[PDB]
């Protein structure tokens, strides 16, 4: 949404619900507070600057000229809180407050659009979708397969639980909650059948092949094909 | 991993790459057959070039052609685009792209089956009609429920049998 | 060059037709009637010949061409199937064989099975049709069983409705 | 007789290429016009891919169902309707190999 | 690149 | 709508169970013969060209009408899989 | 009857010749009517001149000069009608004079060579390519001129652009990126803007000071001095810059190309490109483009002015140099002529190509005729344009108006060079310039919106495609008739006013009165009004101008109105609207519906088939009347007389009426009295309730016709005989097959009757071993031929009205190869109005008949006259077209006043005048009621009670005075009809015009049980005697997926469509009252698996335990 | 439920062939059984354009 011109700040309508389901870079991004502390601002000519600080540490964040700041010199700002005005990038909010924050940010900011036009759809539905936007997690402390890999969350709760409950052998599998847009979430799933369905099918197959992938039939598209 | 290199090219079934009689004397065949010939001819010319004697510029020249052809049937267009002959500067369809076209991004490109007991007409408000029902043209009900009717035809004196009942309604 | 193979004669033959054609158009301003191509070509050329050659020369049509508006229309969807028995046919040969088999069992196997197997099993000659018994008992039972079979089938009209 | 539960794509071993196949397609001739019938040993050949005519064979030596499954002598033919023709695979054997473009040219060359 | 030129280059 | 649909919905643990039961019940109502029903007596299925639904109109309308009564029993594993078809053949005749 | 038209607007000039666009575009395209001594040399002759002087000099021996003398085409091979009976393409033969010169003594002139058969146009404006009348649609694009435009990535400064069409011809751009470079691109890569000027002769000192003294950017020009110090060497230097590895020496070769002939263009010297020059930038251009080859030293009056203006455009206000591309002075319209002349040129080039080869082939000097010319290129080229061009399409003759529109609609899409579908939203919208030039309403609902559109009322293509339009000349506060057809560009220079401005004759009447400078509404004074609009009409298209009170209807649903008329079906009873705009009359006349009289005279004979009038000049001519003719779409085109025997004829008076005219007036549909209220539910969202009485009279009824054909083919199994012989069962079917073979004329053919019979052979010599037995048994009636006979497809036929039997080919008809003979069978049928049909007024109210009520019980007025159709109010608020509610009112008056009126587009009727006519109506409706003997009902008073409590009648007055009030409001009292009681509250009623719409082939309510299937993909397939299945798409899958419809979905994918063994056992099972088997694998899958196996991938199904399972039953295993 | 007015919109019609297919079809897929929307627990069988107009007056 919007067009490069002077200062067009948000994105409305469907274009936005797109920008939301697929975790994307809003044009008017709002710098969030990675830190939860107190605010401090400055006057020099070119760029502004908001500083969050606790008895522990402080962090500066460049807030260029257009930046309309919502926070004032004085009070507290929880992690992932709007420090700039406008849109927020789900990934950032994820790494700041956590899965629990992006999730509910995605949901409500999506209904912000519908509600505004008239549509009254229950939250449930957007939840089911967003949920599977984060079904994936990244690995940093391996056991069975190399570290940098993106794999299904519960599929790790499988190998992890078994490794730790039984004597571990030695591997507590350390992961990182990963956020991916609805379109990519599904682009990369278990069953190659379904992946062959969505656009990339020349590749989907190639790799499902090499790995001798067995498609367990669960899920309707993959099972309807057959 | 040794299998990624092809030396034995599987050939798709024949009835799946028909040869049919159209109208007047015109024959229609699956584009695939023009690619297959390519391969076959080149593969043969190759063998004959090996046995005849072998100037190696000439053997590679063809080993290349051969490779290109091996591509063509599999997937056309990832490199150079094959055209039978003037009339259609249209890429000969190919296995790869037949499969894709199936489920790939387009509006449903070529996605959707056609059902055997169906039918459609213009709709019109049925005020007295109850939620429960809907008014369906009898004439439609007839070939819709034709087989279901045929036997109740037989279950009652209207017709002696099944083929009877069919011609009775032709 | 072509999909359907054609020997080097039909080839040099057809090339001459087209050659001869070009030359003919040079004069009339009328795409020659096949009458004029026969002539120009020579000794044994007639309409039936040019027409045929112009047909064999007609290369095939690509089973997969953009059809109607070019959008997304392949040509193959439009071609019907001709070996495969549409449900109507499966039903036909069901009753036909079901009751053709009922008649076959109720008849004397002597000349019924003879004509049933020498016409229905593999392809099949009167004298050579019956085992040891000559033609007088063949014709005898063939024509007498075949009519008794037909006249009772006349009573209980099952076959009357000409099956196909 | 067993509920299909898992589907699996896996690379094709040249020996499995031939495992699936029936006879080689060694000549470019589709269908010769005089007799609209599969010609030498080419794309269509009732013996490689299957019997074109429903249960009958090619020369007519054997023609009906009872002997279902036996092959002719001068013209190779095992029969079921034209459908077996429709499902059977034939193979071609290349002089000097070549490779799949699917594996060579995919952003991440799976061989590169 | 374009299969005609490198062969031509080749034998020419 | 259709007779005691609610009453029906209430009998099952799952909606999709009431669909499986009726559908399979209608199946057998035809297969073993149609009188397999438990309710021919005083009031049962009826149609008006003549009242003859008593014989074979809709299988499924029956199944529901019977299930709405408390005679049938639908379990997850009530009677051994293959052995039933055998004893049902034995007892219910015009097949 | 009579006619009254409200509040005038002084109509200054009549509407131009409507089909003018397509008619005379072909006139100036081909000049056959007038020999080569006439000056108009564009199009064909131009194209000819363009590629005729074929100069071929040296490579071996040359000095070839083939020259063009005169082009002349004249005797049509066959005529129009025979061209339709027989499949023929109506084309005129063309042979021009040609003479080739020699470098040796001799010039052989072989006069003619008939190359190219070029189609001709019908007097109406439509063609005849193959059997069907076709139409060439016009198009739009960027016209050739130099322009300047902004820069999107870097907000800094804008760049210049030189646009030269044809395609072959450079495309220049001037951009300055000062850290050290300037960019001037022809094909792509940039070079110093100065290296070129230096080549032509502009030196750093004279250039920089005169051009950019006022432009500091001049410093970028004199920057690379090292090269600017050598003139002619710069020519070679640039040569070096383009890159092949070319010979430095080539005196004046490539400079020529960007010089005089090819690349820049042969578009007429003077107005084609030099227009975009002198006004936009750089004032002079003689010689077509930057051209010269006289001294080897080139002159470029174009190269410097472009930079001139970039320097200027960047600097300040020389003028404000910003080009809105969507200015019609920039986006031009391609009329038919140009479209052909281009394809004619392409052919000529293809011709001139082959001929070049034969200048070396021919032995010695006799090489003029055959040695240089071959007609197969021009033929294939032109022929492909009229028959395969995406631009030429089936004429849409649902009804005349239609064809007229399709005759003049400008599409975007086309050559591909102009506007493909990718881009659009800037083109799709209506631009300020589209005024009087393109309707803002006519575009098509749907994906393809705003890109395809018909032009406006007076809007006409000046000689080169710039939709311009008429405007009067107001001098001071004085308005005049001298109308200037002003180009799109010049229009911006003046202050134009609207016609609505109060006028006494030549005077302007109000101080502050509207006008609009350039695309922007401006309240100007009488002293600034330089020009005035011709008519409100020129603002829209013909097709739209036909709407009564367009003024009160939302431009959105007026479009619907315009497009709806394009779907009007000719009714045997045609009526003009109770209220018309004023163009009905000229639509049928510019269109060629009705037959008008040349000069004055008297009528001799008035047949149902011919009116032989006899003029006063002492001459008499027979005017045939296309009795019943098939229209490309299937609508009746009958010319039916309107003049009696021995009659005076006005010059130009209707002798016969067209398919849809009543009396010279356009008529589609019929005026019918309508009550505007709610019925049960019969008119619920957009349903129409209709009175049976409408059917009693032959009111909404229309005649249809469709041609069924069948060929006798020549099979190698034996020719397909066409005989009365139908091998297998009854003579009862043969009755109407009267003439042995074909069906008898006037025969009633219902679905499934033999229209024609033919016979082919089946199986080879021995068909069925089992069935041969049956045949010997029951009765050997052996005639091996098969019944392949054209029968009446489901859906329906009517009565046979015409048949054509073309045997192998002795007329002048060419039969296709294999084709033994063809047999067509035209059939016609009456389509009565019925519940499935759909009717819609001009405003936009569209809807379908939901119930045909008995005149017995629908709403009836106090005096026994009941309403024919009952329209639901609710459909009026949401949509916004009160105009229909205004028509209904004016109508009510017209009914009791027995008159019809004409309310112009925006000046027409005005609420007081209509309340006035209603006043006059009240006396005819209630006046007679007084005299006839009775007063007011208990009911009539009762409704008045619920009327005053409402607020429609001034309490206290008398019922006779109250009802007048009530009536003036347009609503009268109505009783139920089914109860006699009144309908609480007055309801409006009146004469609303409503048309009936054409039924597409879709209308045919499909219904399919079982039927054919596709050969490769075995899915249900529509056929000759079975309907063909409906698609179950993704969206519909999910629908079921959402529900717990497990089996129903499986069914849709197996038993019903792909499960080969499934559908069979399915059928049979159903037949015995058994349930359908449970699904086998779908060929869908199997085709995939194999398609997948085709590629090295091995797809294998597996078991419980990873173990192969089998989809392909047993056909893949080579045991 | 189906966005459908009567300006010409045409509806398609299919037939449940197995006893099961119909079982589900009329038990859980018949119209009168699905009155409340899956989007909101708010009725979809809500008196439309005319019915209200009437019941209101
Ligand atoms: C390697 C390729 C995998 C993709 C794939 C399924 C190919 C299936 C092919 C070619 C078919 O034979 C085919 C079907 O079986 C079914 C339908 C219509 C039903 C569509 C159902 C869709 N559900 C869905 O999208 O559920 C979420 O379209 C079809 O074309
Ligand atoms: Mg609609
Ligand atoms: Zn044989």
């Amino acid at each position: 949404t919007g067009g490069v011109a002077g200062a067009a700040d948000i994105t409305q309508g469907l274009p936005r619900v797109i920008e939301l389901f697929e975790a994307r870079r809003p044009k008017a991004k709002a710098v969030i507070s990675e830190i939860d502390g107190v605010v401090r601002i400055e006057e020099t000519e070119e760029k502004l600057s908001v500083f969050v600080e606790s008895e522990g540490f402080s962090k500066e964040y460049k807030l260029p000229k257009e930046a309309r700041l919502l926070v004032k010199d004085g009070d507290y700002v929880e992690a992932g809180q709007p420090l700039t005005r406008g849109a927020i990038d789900p990934h950032q909010l994820l790494e700041a407050k956590g899965p629990e924050a992006v999730e509910r940010y995605l949901v409500e900011e999506i209904q912000k659009v519908y509600r505004a036009q008239g549509v009254k759809l229950h939250d449930k539905h957007i939840e089911i979708v967003v949920r599977q936007m984060m079904k994936y997690v990244e690995v940093t402390d391996p056991g069975d397969s190399r570290l940098l890999e993106g794999q299904v969350l519960e599929k790790w709760d499988v190998e992890a639980l078994n490794e730790r409950l039984i004597a571990e052998g030695k591997t507590p599998v350390a992961w990182k909650p990963l956020l991916m847009g609805v379109t990519k979430s599904a682009l990369s799933t278990k069953s190659w059948l379904s992946a062959a369905s969505f656009q990339n099918t020349t590749h989907v197959l190639t790799e499902a092949a090499i790995a001798g992938k067995k498609d367990e039939l669960i899920g309707l598209k993959e099972n309807v094909i057959l | 991993p040794e299998w990624m290199i092809l030396e034995a090219v599987p050939v798709l079934p024949p009835d799946l790459r028909p040869m049919v009689q159209v109208d007047g004397g015109r024959f229609a065949t699956s584009d695939l057959n023009d690619l297959y010939r390519r391969l076959i001819n080149r593969n043969n010319r190759l063998k004959k070039l090996l046995a005849q004697g072998a100037p190696e510029i000439i053997i590679r020249n063809e080993k290349r052609m051969l490779q290109e052809a091996v591509d063509a049937l599999l997937d056309n267009g990832r490199r150079g685009a094959p055209v039978t002959n003037p009339g259609s500067d249209r890429p000969l369809r190919s296995l790869t792209d037949i499969l894709s076209g199936k489920q790939g991004r387009f509006r449903q490109n070529l996605l959707g089956k056609r059902v055997d007991y169906s039918g459609r007409s213009v709709i019109v408000v049925g005020p007295q009609l109850k939620l429960h029902q809907c008014g369906l043209p009898k004439r439609m009900a007839l070939e819709l429920f034709k087989p279901f009717l045929l036997k109740k035809m037989e279950e009652k004196g209207i017709a002696p049998n099944v083929k009877a009942a069919r011609r009775m309604l032709e | 060059a072509r999909t359907i193979r054609i020997p080097v004669h039909m080839v040099e033959t057809i090339n001459k037709l087209s050659r001869t054609a070009r030359q003919l158009q040079q004069e009339l301003g009328r795409e020659p009637t096949y009458e004029e191509i026969a002539e120009a070509m020579g000794p044994g050329w007639d309409a039936k010949r040019v027409e045929e050659t112009l047909k064999i020369a007609q290369e095939p049509v690509s089973l997969e061409t953009p059809i109607g508006d070019e959008k997304d229309s392949f040509y193959g969807d439009f071609i019907p199937d001709e070996h495969l028995p549409s449900p109507v046919d499966a039903a036909t040969q069901s009753l036909l064989s079901e009751e053709l088999e009922k008649a076959l069992s109720k008849l004397s196997e002597r000349e019924a099975m003879v004509l049933k197997l020498r016409k229905g099993l593999i392809d099949g000659e009167e004298v050579g049709a019956f085992f040891g018994v000559t033609r007088e008992r063949i014709r005898q039972i063939e024509n007498k069983a075949l009519r008794k079979l037909k006249y009772h089938e006349s009573r209980t009209r099952k076959l009357r409705d000409f099956l196909d | 007789k067993k509920e299909v539960r898992k589907v699996r794509i896996a690379l094709a071993s040249p020996e499995k290429i031939r495992s699936w196949s029936y006879g080689e397609v060694e000549k470019p001739e589709t269908i010769n016009y005089r007799t609209l019938k599969p010609e030498r040993d080419g794309l269509f050949d009732e013996r490689i891919f299957g019997p074109i005519k429903d249960y009958e064979c090619a020369c007519g030596k054997y023609k009906r169902q009872r002997f279902e499954g036996k092959v002719c002598e001068r013209c190779g033919v095992e029969v079921t309707k034209s459908i077996v023709r429709r499902y059977r695979m034939g193979h071609i054997e290349l002089a000097t190999p070549a490779a799949h473009i699917w594996f060579v040219k995919d952003v991440p060359s799976k061989i590169g | 690149k374009i299969s005609t030129s490198d062969p031509v280059r080749q034998y020419l | 709508a259709e007779p005691g649909i609610d009453k029906l919905f209430g009998m099952v643990d799952s909606k999709y169970r009431l669909t499986v039961v009726v559908a399979k019940r209608a199946q057998q109502l035809l297969r073993h013969g149609f009188k397999n029903t438990v309710l021919e007596p005083e009031e049962r299925p009826k149609m008006q060209t003549l009242e003859g639904l008593f014989d074979d109109p809709n299988a499924v309308t029956w199944a529901m009408k019977e299930l709405l009564t408390g005679r049938l029993v639908f379990g997850e594993n009530l009677v051994p899989e293959d052995r039933l078809q055998k004893e049902m053949e034995r007892l219910y005749p015009v097949e | 009857m009579e006619i009254k038209r409200f509040g005038r607007i002084r109509e200054v000039i009549p509407l131009p010749p409507l089909t003018e666009i397509q008619v005379e575009s072909y006139r100036r395209a081909l000049q056959a009517d007038v020999p080569p001594e006439k000056r108009e040399n564009v199009g064909i002759q131009a194209a000819f001149r363009e590629t005729f002087p074929i100069e071929e000099e040296d490579k071996g021996k040359g000095g070839l000069v083939l020259d063009f003398l005169e082009y002349r085409l004249g005797e049509p091979p066959f005529p129009q009608d025979e061209c339709r009976e027989k499949d023929l393409t109506y084309q005129a033969p063309l042979y021009a004079r040609l003479q080739l010169i020699h470098k040796d003594t001799g010039l052989i002139k072989e006069d003619e060579v008939f190359l190219g058969h070029i189609p001709l146009m019908t007097e109406d404006g439509s063609f005849i390519i193959n059997g069907a009348d076709r139409v060439i649609v016009s198009q739009i694009h960027r016209s050739p001129g130099v322009y300047f435009t902004p820069d999107p990535a870097r907000p800094g400064r804008y760049i210049a652009s030189i646009i030269p069409l044809p395609k072959r011809g450079p495309w220049i751009d001037l951009e300055v990126e000062p850290n050290g470079v300037v960019s001037m691109k022809v094909n792509k890569r940039k070079f110093p803007l100065v290296l070129l000027l230096r080549v032509l002769g502009y030196d750093q000192e004279t250039l920089a000071r005169e051009l950019g003294a006022y432009g500091e950017l001049v410093q970028g020009l004199m920057d690379e001095s090292v090269f600017a110090m050598r003139p002619e060497e710069a020519l070679i230097r640039l040569f070096t810059l383009l890159r092949p590895g070319d010979p430095p020496k080539r005196d004046k070769a490539v400079a020529y190309v960007y010089g005089l002939i090819a690349d820049p263009r042969r578009y007429d010297l003077g107005e084609a490109g030099r227009y975009k020059a002198e006004e936009k930038l750089g004032i002079r251009l003689s010689g077509r483009t930057l051209a010269r080859f006289e001294d080897g030293e080139f002159k470029d009056e174009v190269f410097l002015p472009t930079l001139r203006y970039l320097f200027a455009l960047t600097a300040g206000v020389p003028g404000h140099e910003v080009d809105d591309i969507d200015h019609l002075g920039n986006r031009r319209i391609r009329t038919v002529g140009e479209l052909m002349t281009d394809q004619f040129r392409v052919g000529l080039a293809r011709l001139a190509r082959g001929v070049r080869e034969r200048m070396l082939m021919g032995s010695e000097d006799s090489l003029t005729p055959a040695k240089l010319v071959n007609s197969r290129p021009l033929e294939a080229a032109i022929r492909e344009f009229f028959s395969r061009s995406q631009l030429s399409q089936f004429k849409d003759e649902t009804n005349p108006l239609s064809s007229l529109r399709h005759k003049r609609r400008i599409s975007a899409l086309g050559p591909g060079g102009l506007t493909r579908e990718r881009a659009g939203f800037d083109v799709r919208d209506v631009h300020r310039t589209h005024y009087g030039r393109i309707c803002p309403v006519e575009t098509p609902e749907g994906a393809n919106i705003g890109l395809i559109t018909s032009l406006a009322a007076y809007a006409r293509v000046d000689e080169l495609g710039f939709i311009r339009t008429p405007y009067r000349r107001v001098v001071g506060g004085v308005v005049t008739d001298e109308v200037v057809y002003m180009t799109a560009t010049e229009e911006d220079r003046y202050t134009i006013a609207q016609a609505n401005t109060p006028l006494e004759g030549n005077r302007i009447a109000a101080e502050r009165v509207v006008a609009r400078r350039k695309g922007e509404p401006v309240i100007v004074s009488p002293e600034e009004v330089e020009f005035m609009d011709v008519s409100p009409k020129q603002v829209f298209s013909v097709n739209t101008n036909l709407i009564p009170f367009l003024e009160h209807d939302d431009a959105n649903r007026a479009l619907m109105g315009s497009n709806m008329q394009t779907q009007a079906v000719p009714l045997i009873r045609a009526q003009a609207p109770v209220v018309m705009t004023g163009l009905e009359e000229r639509v049928v006349r510019d269109s060629l519906a009705a037959l008008y009289a040349e000069e004055d005279g008297e009528v001799a004979k008035v047949d149902g088939n011919r009116i032989v009038v006899r003029y006063e000049d002492g001459r008499l001519v027979e005017y045939p009347l296309r009795r019943f003719y098939r229209s490309n779409q299937g609508t009746a085109l009958d010319q039916r007389p309107r003049v009696v025997v021995g009659q005076r004829v006005r010059k130009g008076d209707l002798l016969a009426d067209g398919p849809a005219s009543e009396n010279g007036f356009l008529a589609l549909g019929q005026n019918v009295l309508v009550a505007i209220m709610p019925f049960d539910g019969y008119n619920f969202e957009d349903a129409i309730v209709i009175s049976e009485e409408l059917l009693k009279r032959d009111f909404y009824t229309s005649i249809h016709i469709e041609r069924y054909e069948i060929e006798a083919r020549d099979t190698k199994l034996g020719p397909e005989r066409i005989t009365r012989d139908i091998p297998h069962l009854s003579e009862a079917a043969l009755r109407d097959l009267d003439e042995e073979g074909v069906v008898r004329i006037g025969a009633e053919v219902k679905p499934g009757d033999i229209l024609v019979g033919r016979t082919s052979f089946k199986g080879e010599s021995e068909p069925t071993p089992e069935e041969r037995l049956l045949r010997s048994i029951f009765g050997e009636k052996a005639r091996d031929v098969k019944d392949t006979s054209l029968r009446v497809p489901p859906g329906e036929g009517g009565i046979v009205v015409r048949t054509v039997r073309l045997r192998r080919g002795d007329p002048g008809v060419e039969l296709k190869p294999g084709v033994r003979e063809v047999v067509r069978v035209y059939v016609a049928q009456k389509r009565k109005l019925q519940v499935g049909d759909k009717l819609a007024n001009r405003h936009g109210n569209k809807g379908v008949v939901a119930k045909i009520l008995p005149v017995e019980d629908m709403p009836h007025l106090p005096d026994g006259t009941p309403v024919d159709v009952i329209l639901n109010p609710l459909g009026v608020p949401s949509r916004m077209n009160l105009g229909q509610i205004l028509e209904t009112h004016l109508g009510l008056a017209g009914y009791f006043l027995g008159q019809r009126y004409i309310s112009p587009i925006f000046d027409g009727a005005k609420e007081p005048e209509i309340k006035e006519l209603l006043a006059q109506a009240f006396e005819v409706y209630f006046g007679k009621r007084k005299g006839e003997g009775f007063g007011v009902d208990k009911r009539e008073v009762e409704v008045l009670r619920r009327a005053e409590k409402l607020g429609l009648v001034t309490p206290g007055k008398t019922p006779e005075e109250q009802l007048k009030e009530l009536f003036l409001q347009g609503k009268v009292v109505l009783y139920d009809g089914r109860t006699g009681e009144p309908i609480e509250g007055p309801i409006v009623v009146g004469q609303m015009f409503i048309m009936k719409l054409y039924h597409m082939v879709e209308d045919k309510m499909h219904a399919r049980s079982t039927g054919p299937y596709s050969l490769i993909t075995q899915q249900p397939l529509g056929g000759k005697a079975q309907f063909g299945g409906q698609r179950f798409g993704e969206m519909e899958v999910w629908a079921l997926e959402a529900y717990g419809a497990a089996h129903t979905l499986q069914e849709m994918l197996t038993l019903k469509s792909d499960d080969i063994e499934g559908r069979n056992a399915a059928y049979e099972a159903i037949i015995k009252g058994e349930d359908v088997p449970e699904p086998s694998v779908p060929e869908s899958f199997r085709v995939l698996v194999k398609e997948l196996q085709a590629l090295a991938l091995d797809v294998q199904t597996l078991d419980e335990k990873d173990n192969p399972v089998d989809i392909f039953e047993g056909l893949a295993s080579k045991r | 439920a189906f966005n459908a007015d009567f300006d010409g919109d045409q509806m398609a019609v299919h037939v449940p062939l197995s006893s099961f297919a119909q079982a589900e079809a009329r038990i859980q897929m018949l119209s009168a059984h699905n009155l409340l929307s899956p989007a909101s627990g708010e009725p979809l069988a809500k008196p439309s354009r005319d019915i209200i107009l009437g019941l209101y007056y």
